[PDB]
C-alpha cells in the first residue's frame, strides 16, 4: 500500500515511535 | 552472542565489560521525531525504549 | 557509580547513537513527555 504499517501482521512500532498510532500522530502534528 | 538490548536502547552501564556486543548504530531522525514510513527496511535504527530485564 | 566519566573512558562503549550523559537524560525526559499523552 501507500501505508505498509496498516497491512495485517505489520508492527506499528517499526513506523511509529513513543506508542504513536496513525490517529494520535495525525492529532499531534495537526495541533 | 547477541547485540546488547541495553546498548540498542542507547545506554549500557557495563560499557566494555558487557558480555553482549555493543553494535554502534545511527538513529533515524524521522523515528526520533515520531514517525518513519520506511519501517524495518529503514537504513537507520528505530530504537525502542522498553527496558530489557 | 559512573565509570564512563573516569579519565580514558570511551563514552561510545556506554552510549549508542552519539548520545552523552546529558543528551541521554534529555532523551529520557522526551520519552516521558510524549508517551504520557498517548493511548
Ligand atoms: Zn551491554
Ligand atoms: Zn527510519
Amino acid at each position: 500500500e501507500d501505508k505498509p504499517w496498516r497491512k495485517p501482521g505489520a508492527d506499528l512500532s517499526d513506523y511509529f515511535n513513543y506508542g504513536f498510532n496513525e490517529d494520535t500522530w495525525k492529532a499531534y502534528c495537526e495541533k | 552472542i547477541k547485540d546488547c538490548p541495553w546498548y540498542d536502547r542507547g545506554f549500557c552501564k557495563h560499557g566494555p565489560l558487557c558480555r553482549h556486543r555493543h553494535t554502534r548504530r545511527v538513529i533515524c531522525v524521522n523515528y526520533l521525531v515520531g514517525f518513519c514510513p520506511e519501517g524495518p527496511s529503514c537504513k537507520f535504527m528505530h530504537p525502542r525504549f522498553e527496558l530489557p530485564m
